RNA sequence: UGAAGAGUUUGAUCAUGGCUCAGAUUGAACGCUGGCGGCAGGCCUAACACAUGCAAGUCGAACGGUAACAGGAAGAAGCUUGCUUCUUUGCUGACGAGUGGCGGACGGGUGAGUAAUGUCUGGGAAACUGCCUGAUGGAGGGGGAUAACUACUGGAAACGGUAGCUAAUACCGCAUAACGUCGCAAGACCAAAGAGGGGGACCUUCGGGCCUCUUGCCAUCGGAUGUGCCCAGAUGGGAUUAGCUAGUAGGUGGGGUAACGGCUCACCUAGGCGACGAUCCCUAGCUGGUCUGAGAGGAUGACCAGCCACACUGGAACUGAGACACGGUCCAGACUCCUACGGGAGGCAGCAGUGGGGAAUAUUGCACAAUGGGCGCAAGCCUGAUGCAGCCAUGCCGCGUGUAUGAAGAAGGCCUUCGGGUUGUAAAGUACUUUCAGCGGGGAGGAAGGGAGUAAAGUUAAUACCUUUGCUCAUUGACGUUACCCGCAGAAGAAGCACCGGCUAACUCCGUGCCAGCAGCCGCGGUAAUACGGAGGGUGCAAGCGUUAAUCGGAAUUACUGGGCGUAAAGCGCACGCAGGCGGUUUGUUAAGUCAGAUGUGAAAUCCCCGGGCUCAACCUGGGAACUGCAUCUGAUACUGGCAAG
């Protein structure tokens, strides 16, 4: 209805497509770790993860998606590396 | 909001006189006492059980002129107060401004005092008062302003009420002007004849 | 600690979990009588160190599980 | 962002406030953390038309509530 | 500091019982009558459909800006030879639109849904918290574009696509690294911004560094405050609903949320709840409290206040500190609206109004002056929340509609046994006063702030600026031709409504004659009606009175304090008994039952007692007591209860 919320609707478009898209970057270093796990990998699971531990903070801290949820990625992904090999 | 047309006939209904019409030969019949309360006049009043109850809520209800809904609340606060619910509610009626103002020498009736409260002309302890149930706590001066000092007939009502008792719980200066509410008006000094017990025992349900 | 509700053991069909009732009187609130009211909740234990039938006493914890936030502290009572 | 604004529980064209220590974005007049002190502009040497207790908005500054305007009339029109 | 009953079964009576009545109260409607003022109240029914106005905007002290206004500059000029006609100038105040920032997630309105982690009380940990606040520390350098606009082209509108051009606190990199995150350690990794004010020096392309102040911006640890989550108790009817349940119940795991989690996906385990009432259908929003009751207890949840739920009907999510989002988006439809037929707009359970269903519930009001909110460096903007005014006896508490005196006990009305009586001191006539309304004139407080000046020990350039304190002037109300006080008329504008057999306070006559009619029960009317209809007189109440509807009370008539069952409704036809309820007798002992003591806590407002303020009272109000509660420590062992011994 006939507001001043076109200022604030479309801009939650506009921040719905630039924040979206960085999302599966975000993602696509998320898989390729899970991918190097499943290989039964070491030596490049620990590169990719090493990679993306500046990935994950560049969009935690301020960006997307925030508030430890990225945060606690560093513990359970460790947990894991550790116990493969 | 009072009884306007007649008014000794509602005497004649009630047995003794209700100070209504007073000071003059109206005391011994000029209205026939006890001889007509209407049309069947002279007849057999065969009484019954609620009637003495309801003649005396009709007695002291009429010597004042208090309707139905304001002497139920003067009930009402006669049994939150401390002390007998009947002499208190005694007590409330004593302290009335209109019951004063009679007894303190000024007016002919309480009728005409209180149009002499809702004429604009009764102080009370420097405060003008023109609503006649200002109820009036001790060690308070009654006064009358100086613009109706004496107008027609002030000077005539002190020597009427000079032969009626004068009562222990009020001074008065016949003078001018100045009066105290002394103290609390007991049982003694009441008129004797109105029983406390058949108003108690009425709204009691 | 918090009062050690002390309470008994109804069933164990579970695995590492048991059911606890908790004797209780109370004022009726009407009529002024006590009826030996009782509750049923489950509790949390690992070691299946209680059997059907013990005296059990029981702190609070973090809900665990679904339809269970209460873990053992230790035992008084043998089957 | 907790407030020392005042309520309003008076007649009409008869106001009587009350100093409430609130929240910000809470009621006109239904909701605070505690209540202390009151005011009156309908004074004329009633009696005090303001009585506050000022150590506990002396207590709640120290929290870091925000005050408002007519209290901060009332804090120098108190000595 | 508190407790009342009476009428009717029968020819009478003692009992048993119902039905009805006296009381108190309402968001009330209807009938009749109606003068004022204060306080509070006013779609309870279709949450059904909505004309039209309005109910969320703000910062130029983020940005390019310049389309509008206003001041100027410059030039052309009304030449009006100095008074002002225009254009360049974003030059500035200031500002429409567009970027950007925060807020629209509160305030509001409704009670349709929800018998439940929704609410209410008392406990708990496994986490976040925009703004406000405590302390410490940080706060380097670049880069890519793009609307807006320009020029163009699609559509009927709504709207669509391009290249040009510039900004930022827009965003993307990059430098930097704990008392931070991951990690056992070792290690590894992550961030950002300017803006005004003012000038002491120097410099300067004269832009500005430079100095200072204010203030944001970054990270972490606190403190509050708000919100998610858990536990236990307490919360409508129906057992002519007794079985229910597989993501169900539990455990390793991954995955998932801010957080524990069956919150999800594979795997194993086979459970989980239930007569102390599960699933089921029906109905309902919950509490503080209101009403009533002497009390317990009983019906209620409108108003003001707490907490959830919902935005035309079903869905899913985006952003965001916070929403699954009332005046935002998408998917459908549904109505509804509009169309060049191709398409677009729609949501009053916001305030004010129409349709309509209705017994019935109001104005297409005024102001930002108050107190609160939002945005802000304030000024100020904005606010159909609030502050006020009209509407309506809906309710409460006042108040007047005159008071004296006065009979010849008047004409008059009906009664009359024709002796009279009564209305009735009532009226008349003499006395007397104008409350309120009419009408006239002055006339408190709800106003503090703000803005302007001017002073101070402030900190820095010691007097710039700003922050704080005190002083001076001008001030700033919708209500409101206010409350209240004062002036003058002239008894002058101001009394209805029911009942009159019994309960139940008040009675006699005409008319009608089991017809017309009354009525709450008992009942009245079939020629003398204290009951129907009418008239005098009376009663009770009063600006209202009756009637109906609705809850408790009387009802000891669902009885725990407070009942009964041999015949008045009522002892299963009778037996052992399961789960239930209940202990002979002595000692020991524990301390759950209970008693005691405090300490928490029971939101404030109502109820209650002493006290203040409206000329009193309603109403507004200071402090107390009370909130009968639940949880914890300390104490007590007589009763009771589990363990031990007889
Ligand atoms: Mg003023």
């Amino acid at each position: 209805n006939i507001k001043s919320a076109k200022k604030r609707a479309i801009q939650s478009e506009k921040a719905r497509k630039h924040n979206a898209s960085r999302r599966s970057m975000m993602r696509t270093f998320i898989k390729k770790v899970y991918a190097a796990i499943e290989a039964g990998d070491k030596a490049a699971a620990q590169k990719a993860f090493n990679e993306m531990q500046p990935i994950v903070d560049r969009q935690a801290a301020k960006g997307l998606i925030h508030k430890n949820k990225a945060a606690r990625h560093k513990a359970n992904l460790t947990a894991q590396i550790n116990k493969l090999a | 909001a009072r009884y306007l047309g007649p008014k000794l006939k509602l005497s004649r209904r009630e047995g003794t006189d209700l100070f209504l019409k007073s000071g003059v030969r109206a005391i011994d019949t000029k209205c026939k006492i006890e001889q007509a309360p209407g049309q069947h006049g002279a007849r057999k009043p065969r009484l019954s059980d609620y009637g003495v109850q309801l003649r005396e809520k009709q007695k002291v209800r009429r010597i004042y002129g208090v309707l139905e809904r304001q002497f139920r609340n003067y009930y009402k606060e006669a049994a939150r107060l401390k002390g007998n619910t009947g002499e208190n509610l005694l007590a409330l009626l004593e302290g009335r401004l209109d019951n004063v103002v009679y007894r303190m020498g000024f007016g002919a009736t309480r009728a005409e005092a209180r149009q002499l409260v809702s004429h604009k002309a009764i102080m009370v302890n420097g405060r003008v008062v023109n609503i006649a149930s200002y109820q009036v706590s001790p060690n308070d001066v009654v006064s009358i302003r100086e613009k109706a000092k004496k107008q027609s007939r002030v000077k005539a009502a002190l020597e009427l009420a000079e032969q009626r008792e004068k009562p222990t719980w009020l001074e008065v200066d016949a003078g001018k002007m100045e009066g105290t509410f002394k103290r609390k008006p007991e049982r003694s000094d009441l008129s004797a004849d109105i029983n406390e017990h058949l108003i108690v025992e009425l709204y009691s349900k | 600690k918090i009062r050690t509700l002390q309470g008994r053991v109804v069933s164990d069909k579970m695995e590492k979990s048991i059911v606890v009732a908790i004797e209780r009187f109370v004022k009726h609130p009407i009529y002024g009588k006590f009826i030996k009211r009782t509750t049923k909740l489950h509790v949390h234990d690992e070691n299946n160190e209680c059997g059907i039938g013990d005296v059990v006493e029981i702190r609070e914890c973090r809900p665990l599980s679904k339809t269970k936030s209460w873990t053992l502290v230790r035992v008084v009572e043998k089957a | 962002m907790v407030t020392i604004r005042l309520a309003r529980h008076g007649a009409k064209k008869r106001p009587f406030y009350q100093v409430v220590v609130a929240d910000s974005r809470n009621a006109r007049n239904g909701r605070f953390i505690e209540r202390v002190g009151f005011f009156n502009p309908i004074a004329s040497e009633k009696e005090e038309g303001t009585r506050l207790d000022l150590d506990r908005i002396a207590h709640w500054v120290g929290q870091g509530a925000t005050i408002s305007d007519r209290v901060a009339a009332l804090i120098k029109e108190v000595n």
